[PDB]
């Protein structure tokens, strides 16, 4: 149905991205099997092409979800000014964090490298681990390292 | 995500065989007694503000050094995040209680929580204590006989206690 | 897997809320709908090998050329592993009955079906009408309430194959 | 609004596929106990006058400060507004009951409740106590399953307010 | 997206008065025949590919210009689009039937559908004939008494015929 | 309807003479037989439901292998109709007890029994075992004469089943 909508032109490519993000595949892979941290990382990486820049992004998006639901959480990504300026209505999202994007922290590059995992790799969730979050400590302890 | 039925099914499939008669008996008993489970899940859902508030009162009346300045629940943003985490953990416990399986809890609340709380400096011992206090406040509510028919639900009490203990032992 | 309980939890989870009345309503419907389904699963499991033999011979009777030399049904391995495939379909129909949802079918069979049928040239019609034979045989194997459930899942498998 | 049929149809249309076993089972679970819900709504639609006056007087009792002059509770038009408010809440509880879901309750009371309440300076505990009294007396006016449905829906309203 | 219950609640709130006795009684009736309704929508869902295939066969037989080069369903792409539209129409018809209200059909399936075909050059008369043949096949598959307990469902057949016919009229 | 007096009438009317000593004496004898049979039938009519149900469970207990999926009796309706069958035969036992002859039995059930059983695949041995259960109880329930002719009638019933 979404592909037919796109072919007719009732929805732009951005609206189709929104529909796929609200689809059951996106949930069953990235939301339902993962903590909220991993979900925010994946949302940034997939709908914005960038890694999270700081911990306030995680806090804001977790509160947005807890108060308004998955649909509002997704809308905050696609209707954001950043998606509209970078990709707009008619461009497919791509990994733009590899080249310096205006306003990014120093870490966004390293975090996108940590998320990437190569051209073959993927955000599967069928791993033996179960889609754990990668950037839990790189976001709140951006520089240092701690052992338990 | 899983429940009891899908867990038995997955075990049987990984083995490659139909579900045996005994396992069908177990799932039939589960479904037959699931009405008590619905009552318990409702007891958690409907009183949840009371559980959260009583647990918060007790936690901050026994562990003062959280609400002190420099304590890690000092401002309203940190106190609000504390209460929000308490509610979320209680929510996933009620979920896992309805499902009969703790997989949703271990996959959405507990698979990266100890690491997050360590990376934020929050004392995971106090978080586990908060979870146990919520367990106590909830058990005061699951044993309520008002508005429900009398019966025995020791099994559901044990199951909910083990879910709270799973949350505590996977945060602490 | 997508069941009534799991779908309820995922819907009340994605919205960030507790389980309200409608969700427990659906859960209760599942819990009391379970017993006919469990009985249907017990019956299908008891009558498993007979059903598989019947569906295999139905495939061969309706598709007589398939067993002729030079193509798919020729040779003992392909018959034994036809039996294997029908056993798989039957097993997952019973799994979906017990779980009272189309989780197991949509996961272990329906997801990825067209690609592997295309890449092996397995005609879906063989499986569609073997499932039709099982659909018929449950009429005299089951009866009453659980017959509707068993027919419903045999039916979903047939629709997905087509 | 949002009734069990409403989520069933919405979820089925979201994947763009027909209603499978799970959706029909959910609709059946809603349908079979539509009768305790409707009889409970019938039982608490005859007593609406007693309900509203009892709730208003219980709110006055529990909160003495909302009675004397110098505040919103005092006033003939303000007390007429209080009675109208309680009547609206009870009517939307009846709508939730007949819908067999929280839909009408949601999109009549719960949605946009905080800021609407706040911009007019009304204590949420007021209506929480009113609904608590409604809970108390509907526990006795209704018995068994109808009582269960009532308790659940009025408490969902309370939790929304609180 | 409204059902009979939501619609009736809407008029009841438009009036502002409580729901009456008679309307609530007919809603309880609607609940009682809800099981026959669920079997009706099940009969529609179960046989959807067969209904689409037979209706398509009859339609393409009656209008050979659709198939021939230059027709509106000539290439494989346009035939696939035709069959997909037929299936979507039947899907929304079943949605409306289970909801018991034509609102589901009209609110999303019929809004811009009427003029999209005209802008595409699609003859809407052929679409009306397609859904009419679909209605005939659906009636045939609905009167079937196999595998189900027998009873009166004439109101269901009339309601389904109304849904199919108003879908035809709105498209045309 | 060949009660003893009925074949008395048949023998009388077949030829031209009136009734002689033998048939009058036989009619007298039957007319004292009428009593103990009448208390037997009354006692059995007093003990209807427990006896019929116990017969049904006895049939289960002596024939457990059918009780699996495979009974023609499997399912609530079919077990209930087993019970109603036993009730029908108990009816006919009482009727033949009153009639002092095999009249009801041979007229209705014994008439065309074997071919009906063949058509409906109902093993008589089940019925026979049920009547052996009845033997067991009637050994206690009735005494002396009533017992004796009741036992003889149900013996003839066994033989009819064989
Ligand atoms: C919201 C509900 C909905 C509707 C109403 C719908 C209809 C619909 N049909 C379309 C194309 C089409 N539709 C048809 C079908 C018609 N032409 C033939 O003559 C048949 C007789 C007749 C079918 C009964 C055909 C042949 C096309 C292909 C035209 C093209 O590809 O440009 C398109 C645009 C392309 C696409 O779907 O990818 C839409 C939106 N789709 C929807 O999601
Ligand atoms: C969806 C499942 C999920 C949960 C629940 C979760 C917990 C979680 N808690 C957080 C912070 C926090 N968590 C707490 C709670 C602690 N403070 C006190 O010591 C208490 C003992 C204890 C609570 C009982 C506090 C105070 C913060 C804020 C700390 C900060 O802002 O640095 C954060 C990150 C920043 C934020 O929320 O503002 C997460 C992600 N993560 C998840 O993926
Ligand atoms: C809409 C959501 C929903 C609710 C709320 C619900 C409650 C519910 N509880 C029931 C019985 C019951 N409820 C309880 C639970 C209580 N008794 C125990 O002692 C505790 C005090 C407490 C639980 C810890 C028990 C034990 C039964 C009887 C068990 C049975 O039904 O066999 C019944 C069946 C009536 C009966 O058999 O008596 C219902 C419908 N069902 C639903 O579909
Ligand atoms: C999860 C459940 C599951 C299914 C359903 C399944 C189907 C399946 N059937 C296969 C082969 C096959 N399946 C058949 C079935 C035919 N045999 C007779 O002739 C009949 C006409 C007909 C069956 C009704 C045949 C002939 C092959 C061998 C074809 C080949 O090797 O290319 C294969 C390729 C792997 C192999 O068996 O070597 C798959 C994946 N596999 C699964 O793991
Ligand atoms: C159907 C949706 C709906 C709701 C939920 C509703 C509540 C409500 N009551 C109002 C007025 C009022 N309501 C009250 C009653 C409160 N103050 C005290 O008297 C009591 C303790 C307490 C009741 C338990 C009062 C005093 C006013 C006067 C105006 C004001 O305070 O804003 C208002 C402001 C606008 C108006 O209606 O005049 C709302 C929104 N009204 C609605 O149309
Ligand atoms: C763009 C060009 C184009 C192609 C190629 C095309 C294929 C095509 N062939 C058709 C008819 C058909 N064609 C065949 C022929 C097959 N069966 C045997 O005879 C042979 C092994 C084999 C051909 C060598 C058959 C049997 C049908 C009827 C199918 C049916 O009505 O079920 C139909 C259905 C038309 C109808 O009757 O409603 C299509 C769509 N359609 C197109 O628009
Ligand atoms: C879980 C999903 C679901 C299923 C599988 C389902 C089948 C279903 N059909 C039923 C009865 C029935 N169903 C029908 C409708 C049929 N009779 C005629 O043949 C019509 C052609 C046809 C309408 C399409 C009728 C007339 C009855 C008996 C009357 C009654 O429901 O009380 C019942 C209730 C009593 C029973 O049969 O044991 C169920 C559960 N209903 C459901 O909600
Ligand atoms: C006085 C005249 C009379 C007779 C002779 C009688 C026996 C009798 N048994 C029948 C079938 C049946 N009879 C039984 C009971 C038997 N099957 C089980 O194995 C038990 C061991 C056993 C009970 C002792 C059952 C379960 C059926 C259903 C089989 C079918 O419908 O094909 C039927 C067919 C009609 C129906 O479906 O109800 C009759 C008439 N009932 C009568 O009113």
């Amino acid at each position: 149905t979404a592909e037919s909508q796109l072919k007719d032109g009732r929805i732009t490519v951005r609206g189709f991205i929104k529909l796929l993000a609200k689809s059951e595949v996106y949930r069953s892979r990235f939301f339902q099997k993962t903590s909220q941290n991993r979900f925010i990382e994946l949302n940034h990486k997939l709908l914005l092409g960038r890694a999270p820049y700081d911990q306030a992004e995680i806090s804001a998006h977790l509160d947005l979800w807890n108060t308004q639901g998955y649909d509002a959480e997704i809308d905050s990504y696609v209707e954001s000014e950043e998606y509209l300026e970078n990709f707009g209505e008619d461009v497919i999202p791509y990994f733009r964090g590899f080249k310096y994007q205006t306003g990014q922290s120093a870490q966004g590059f390293n975090r996108l490298l940590d998320l990437y995992g190569g051209w073959a790799g993927s955000d599967t969730d069928r791993n033996q681990s179960g889609q754990v979050a990668r950037l839990t400590n790189s976001l709140v302890r951006p520089g240092q390292v701690v052992e338990p | 995500m899983n429940d009891v039925f899908t867990r038995a099914i997955a075990q049987a499939d990984l083995k490659g065989s139909f579900l045996l008669e005994s396992d069908l008996d177990k799932l039939a008993s589960f479904a037959k007694e699931g009405v008590k489970r619905l009552d318990a899940v409702a007891a958690l859902t409907n009183n949840a503000p009371a559980i959260i508030s009583d647990a918060a009162h007790k936690l901050f009346a026994e562990q003062q050094e959280l609400i002190q300045p420099g304590g890690n629940a000092y401002p309203h943003r940190r106190m609000a995040a504390c209460l929000r985490d308490m509610e979320i953990i209680l929510r996933y416990v009620s979920y896992a209680l309805l499902a009969g399986d703790a997989s949703v809890l271990d996959d959405r609340c507990l698979n990266g929580l100890r690491e997050t709380y360590n990376a934020l400096g929050t004392p995971t011992q106090s978080v586990a204590r908060a979870v146990q206090l919520m367990k106590d406040a909830a058990m005061v509510h699951l044993k309520s006989t008002a508005n429900v028919t009398v019966g025995d639900c020791s099994s559901l009490y044990s199951e909910a206690a083990t879910y709270f203990d799973k949350a505590a032992a996977s945060i602490a | 897997s997508r069941t009534v309980i799991t779908e309820v939890i995922a819907t009340a989870d994605s919205q960030g809320r507790f389980l309200n009345s409608t969700e427990l309503q659906a859960a209760f419907g599942r819990f009391e709908r379970a017993v006919p389904a469990i009985e249907a699963a017990r019956a299908l499991t008891k009558n498993q090998d007979a059903l598989v033999k019947g569906a295999v011979q139905a495939v061969f009777k309706k598709f007589p050329y398939v067993t002729q030399p030079g193509e798919k049904g020729y040779g003992d391995s392909n018959q034994a592993k036809c039996a294997r495939d029908i056993g798989y379909y039957l097993r997952f129909i019973t799994y979906s009955l017990v779980a009272s949802g189309t989780g197991p079918l949509d996961d272990y069979v329906i997801a990825g079906l067209r690609e592997v049928n295309r890449a092996f040239n397995l005609n879906p019609l063989w499986y569609i009408e073997a499932l039709n034979y099982i659909k018929g045989e449950t009429g005299k194997l089951l009866s009453g309430q659980s017959k509707t459930e068993a027919l419903l899942y045999i039916d979903h498998a047939i629709n997905a194959l087509s």
